């Protein structure tokens, strides 16, 4: 539901790559915690 | 159970850094989506398993809905984790 | 590393179903907010080290985001479950 909520896996995992973020196993348990820290970096580009 | 020797010998000596597809139930085609999803380690993939309480029907689905396994090749792997778990956990 | 007797004695004997606080590094509130959170047994939080690949900046960063865990206490979990796999895992 969320913005990066509506990202599959497989795209989310790419986007982290492009930012070279190190991440884990992306699931629904910790998909959350991958969507937070995405929005953080991108954040930063936007200002 | 006709589970191939890879499940007796996984629950008869540690796991060590075996790559997913050597987990009993997950085959190379299975091994290689865990592996997409970032489980390139089988002590990956048995710590979903720890994560969900050895809950079956969480495991399965999780598994299921994860690469596609079959409600077959599910079973192995949760008495292969499962067992592995009971020797060593 | 003045961990407590529970760092040794946890990775001296399997870790059966312990509670979470349990856990070296984890203590009675820390392993109140981890059981709200679904880890209601110390096994459940071992598999998300698991899941981890033992990455130490995500864990910590799990923990304390988990929980509020300090910097020092996560260091305690860390290696606390980290040598349990080294004899266990």
């Amino acid at each position: 539901h969320d913005n990066y909520a509506d990202l599959s896996d497989t795209e989310l995992t790419t986007l982290l790559r492009r930012y070279n973020i190190p991440h884990g196993p992306v699931v629904g348990s910790t998909r959350r915690l991958y969507e937070k820290k995405i929005f953080e970096y991108e954040t930063q580009r936007r200002r | 159970m006709t589970t191939s020797q890879k499940h007796r010998d996984f629950v008869a000596e540690p796991m060590g850094e075996k790559p997913v597809g050597s987990l009993a139930g997950i085959g190379e085609v299975l091994g290689k989506k865990l592996e997409e999803r970032g489980f390139d380690k089988a002590y990956v993939v048995l710590g979903q398993f720890l994560v969900l309480k050895k809950d079956e029907d969480l495991f399965r689905e999780w598994l299921k809905d994860t690469c596609g396994a079959n409600a077959k090749q599910s079973r192995d792997c949760f008495g292969c984790l499962r067992e592995w778990c009971d020797a060593f956990l």
